[PDB]
């Protein structure tokens, strides 16, 4: 196809910069387009490169147009968690409504987020209606802990997830498992490397 | 300049009859739609230039568009297919070059509707053993029994949807994995400082938004119709 | 001596979908370039027709107007179907772009646009416009066409520098051929009466054409108009009506910069 | 719509038997879509060369068709044109004198 996106995917550590290309056959090109687009939202517009040779740029990101090479570049610079997106490329044909718009189908980029301080837990949690049952949630480890899938699949573990407590400047990971049918918290992690120091209460 | 689009997300069978709409106040004249589906770029469907006419696009198949007046612009699809399962984006614009998109439907095609079912929700209070290591309270959302996977999860304190502290799975796992028929769960956790869960005049909800039949769709079964619906866990803060 | 360099372009759109676009570039009376729809690039027409321009200047604005052709046919379509239904198919575009030069280094550039045949849009200063007599419905690709900055820059540089240097070379280069004597030659008939005296062969179209008895000019003659030869040479023929028998006496004259002063006579 | 004019005409001063140019010069016409022929007694000539289409200052199309001929005392020679605004082809006949 006319529009063509690289690399396909990337894995970045917070606080890394990273660039993405986008190079393209559209002719004539008007202008080019950077699109954000996170995880189920819609389409938001990061910057449009107009010139032959252009430059621009927009808080942490900057951008470069080479319309001889038809080559873009697209920097960001000091990644952060909210930079987990979809960056998409896009080439109009035109510098008017006559014209069509031509779609990269994007890099796909995940930033790891930075944990400050490691507090690796498991918790149990009580249901506020019928406090017998319950779910255990195993939370603040660092970024380099994996969490693996049950050995039952009468037991059931969701992946690991990061919140952001934003006006505290604060993030978390977490994941929480349960099961219907004797199963108990201390016993809900055998199968995943959780680390030495994990806090087991009771 | 603002695009908004309705439904937001969709749940259909194939033969039926699907309008996705679009409205734009800006008074433009210019209306696109547009699909979007993994290791592609956005194409475009139909598109038109003014009230009243609607003009064909890169893959008009299967569609049939409809400008019945300056502000609307929807999308018909009279036979609906499994092909169609995508998510779908309408625009506007002047005469320049900019077009300024919608947010975006979510349409799920299904060959048959025989296994949909709402979430059951339940909210898990915060362990006191946390609050004293961490001085932090985490509550977590359970919504279990739910086909298909369209569900919208949030999170409401007091009457006002919160962000920060939250997060959910990106995607619902299978409680079944061997069937194809399978049910999903999917969880979400917020987490707040102690003395906020600690003050007993907070109102928690965990909110989970489930699509599935229109109050028009034939149903055949003994259980309740498994309509779009909202199904809630709720609780205080305590000291 | 003023010449006027003439792009022609004429295009034919017969339906949504089938299109064709084909043109002539004129310099003064002399053809220099033919694009021919079904060619994927310019032909010289002369062997100065590339002027002054390097290889690889000329590459680079061939290769400007290859796109412009592609994309010239698609705005048109798109256009078609924003005025549709009012406006509709078989629609004739016609364009007239280029410049006349002066004495000193001064020119004018022009581009006309004609829409079934009417002229009713041209580029001035840095826009598009309609001109007097236009019907109101162009309005929408005017305010289209005008929105599209990098067009008018462009067009701008086409006709404000491009037209002038690229003629002022073309002018160089074909001195030779735009210069050239071609000598006419001349001959008498007559039908039922009217005799007429034929001119043929001559380069360039001034030319003085009279019948006459002895050394008074006849009042009666009638210069027809100038007709091409394909060796790019003019065609003119001056008839006189007069009373059957006497024919007699009567005699053709014929001036023209060839001959260099040596006028040719015939008598009947 | 406009109807095409046509004139016939020869390069060099006709003589029978002597090797000559004729000229079909059609003028005065839209739309461009037009077919010509040069005919030596009623029948298709094969090689007729044709210049490109053209227009002049007033927007109309002209376009100048020719061939090699032997005039004699015997034979006609014709121009025919269709044209869309016309119901039937307009056939134009070489007049050596006229
Ligand atoms: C007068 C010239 C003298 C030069 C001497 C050379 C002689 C050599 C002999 C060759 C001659 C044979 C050709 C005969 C054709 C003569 C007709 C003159 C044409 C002049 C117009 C050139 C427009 C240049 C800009 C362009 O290509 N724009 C495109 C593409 O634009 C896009 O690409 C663009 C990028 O491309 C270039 O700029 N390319 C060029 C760059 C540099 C030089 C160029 C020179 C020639 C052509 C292209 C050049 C931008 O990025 C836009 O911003 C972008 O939008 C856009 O789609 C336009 O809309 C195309 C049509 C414009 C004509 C409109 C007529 C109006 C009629 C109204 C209709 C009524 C409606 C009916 C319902
Ligand atoms: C190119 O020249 C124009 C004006 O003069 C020319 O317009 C061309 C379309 C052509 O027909 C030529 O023969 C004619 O002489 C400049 O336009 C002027 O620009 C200023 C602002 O830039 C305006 O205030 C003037 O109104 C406008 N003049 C007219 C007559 O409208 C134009 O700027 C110039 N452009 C370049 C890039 O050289
Ligand atoms: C005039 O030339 C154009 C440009 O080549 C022709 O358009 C192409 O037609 C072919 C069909 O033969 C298509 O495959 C191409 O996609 C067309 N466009 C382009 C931009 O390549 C056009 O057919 C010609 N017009 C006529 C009447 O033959
Ligand atoms: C359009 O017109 C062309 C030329 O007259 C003709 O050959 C073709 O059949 C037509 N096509 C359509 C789709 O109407």
């Amino acid at each position: 196809t006319q529009v063509e996106q690289s690399p396909q995917s990337l894995v970045v550590r917070q606080g890394e910069n990273c660039v993405l290309q986008c190079n393209y056959s559209v002719t004539p090109d008007n202008h080019l387009r950077w699109f954000k687009q996170d995880t189920g939202k819609g389409l938001v517009s990061l910057t449009v490169l107009v010139d032959q040779k252009d430059k621009t740029s927009n808080g942490r990101y900057s951008a470069t147009l080479d319309k001889d090479a038809k080559h873009s570049t697209l920097h960001i610079t000091a990644t952060l968690l909210d930079d987990t997106a979809t960056y998409i490329c896009v080439v109009g044909d035109r510098g008017s409504a006559l014209g069509r718009l031509h779609f990269g189908a994007g890099t796909q980029l995940i930033v790891i987020p930075d944990i400050q301080n490691p507090d690796p837990a498991v918790y149990q949690l009580r249901d506020s209606k019928s406090s017998d049952k319950s779910v255990c949630l195993f939370t603040d480890f660092d970024s380099q802990t994996n969490v693996s899938q049950s050995k039952d699949s009468d037991v059931y573990i969701t992946d690991k997830c990061v919140l952001d407590m934003r006006s505290m400047d604060f993030k978390s990971n977490s994941a929480v498992a349960w099961s219907n049918k004797d199963f108990a918290c201390a016993n809900a992690f055998n199968n995943s490397i959780i680390p030495e120091d994990t806090f087991f209460p009771s | 300049a603002a695009v908004t689009q309705s439904p937001r997300n969709k749940v259909a069978v194939t033969g039926g009859k699907v309008t996705l709409s679009c409205n734009q106040t800006n008074n433009h004249n210019n209306m696109y739609w547009y699909r979007q589906d993994t290791g592609h770029g956005l194409r475009l469907i139909h598109y038109s230039y003014g009230a009243g006419s609607t003009e064909k696009g890169d893959i008009p198949d299967g569609y049939k568009a409809s400008r019945p007046s300056q502000e609307n612009f929807s999308l018909i699809l009279e036979l609906a297919t499994p092909s169609q399962t995508s998510v779908y984006f309408c625009a506007s614009g002047d005469e320049g070059y900019t077009q300024y998109f919608g947010p975006g439907t979510r349409l799920l095609v299904l060959e048959d509707l025989r296994n949909v079912t709402p979430p059951k929700v339940s909210l898990f209070e915060p362990s006191k053993a946390e609050i004293s290591h961490t001085q932090k309270a985490t509550l977590v959302c359970l919504a279990t029994g739910f086909y298909p996977d369209h569900v919208e999860l949030s999170w409401w304190v007091n009457g006002k949807e919160v962000h920060s502290g939250v997060c959910t799975d990106p995607q619902p796992l299978k409680e079944q994995p061997a069937l194809n028929d399978s049910r999903y769960s999917l969880s979400s956790r917020l987490r707040v400082s102690a003395t906020f869960w600690q003050n007993p005049r907070n109102h928690f909800r965990c909110q989970v938004q489930f699509y599935g039949l229109s109050e028009n769709d034939e149903w055949t079964q003994d259980r309740a119709k498994p309509v779009t619906q909202i199904v809630s866990a709720e609780a205080w803060g305590r000291a | 001596k003023n010449y006027t360099f003439r792009c022609l372009q004429m295009s034919s759109f017969a339906n949504r979908s089938w299109s064709r676009t084909d043109s002539v570039v004129w310099l003064g009376d002399l053809q220099t370039h033919r694009w021919s729809n079904d060619s994927a690039t310019i032909s010289f027409t002369k062997p100065w027709s590339q002027g002054k321009l390097s290889n690889q200047q000329w590459e680079k604005l061939q290769h400007m107007f290859q796109v412009y052709r592609v994309s010239f046919t698609r705005d048109i379509q798109e256009l078609v179907k924003m005025m549709s239904p009012k406006e509709d198919y078989p629609i004739e575009i016609q364009l007239s772009a280029g410049c006349e030069m002066y004495p000193g280094n001064a020119s004018e550039s022009f581009l006309h646009v004609a829409f079934q045949g009417k002229y009713v849009v041209r580029f001035w200063g840095t826009s598009w416009q309609t001109v007097p007599g236009a019907p109101s419905w162009l309005d929408l690709p005017i305010k289209v066409l005008n929105a599209d900055q990098g067009t008018s820059a462009t067009v701008q540089m086409l006709l404000n520098d491009t037209c002038p240097l690229f003629v002022r070379g073309l002018l160089e280069a074909g001195k030779s051929d735009l210069e050239k004597q071609e000598k006419p030659v001349a001959w008498l008939s007559s039908v039922p009466r009217q005799l007429v005296c034929h001119v043929s062969g001559f380069y360039p179209k001034p030319v003085w054409v009279m019948w006459m008895r002895g050394d008074q000019e006849q009042q009666g003659t009638h210069r027809g108009d100038f007709l091409p030869n394909a060796d790019e040479t003019w065609y003119l023929q001056a008839t006189l009506d007069v009373e059957a028998g006497e024919e007699a006496g009567l005699a053709c004259r014929v001036k023209h910069s060839s001959l260099g002063g040596q006028d040719i006579i015939l008598y009947w | 719509q406009k109807t095409p004019q046509i004139q016939v005409y020869s390069r060099h001063p006709p003589e029978n038997g002597k090797p000559n140019i004729l000229n079909c010069y059609v003028t005065q016409f839209h739309p461009p879509h037009i077919e010509i022929q040069m005919l030596k007694n009623g029948k298709k000539i094969p090689k007729v060369e044709m210049s490109d289409m053209s227009f002049s200052k007033d927007w109309s199309f002209y376009i100048l068709a020719h061939t090699e001929f032997t005039p004699t005392e015997t034979d006609t020679y014709a121009c025919r044109v269709k044209h869309a605004s016309m119901a039937e082809p307009k056939t134009v006949y070489w007049d050596r004198d006229m």
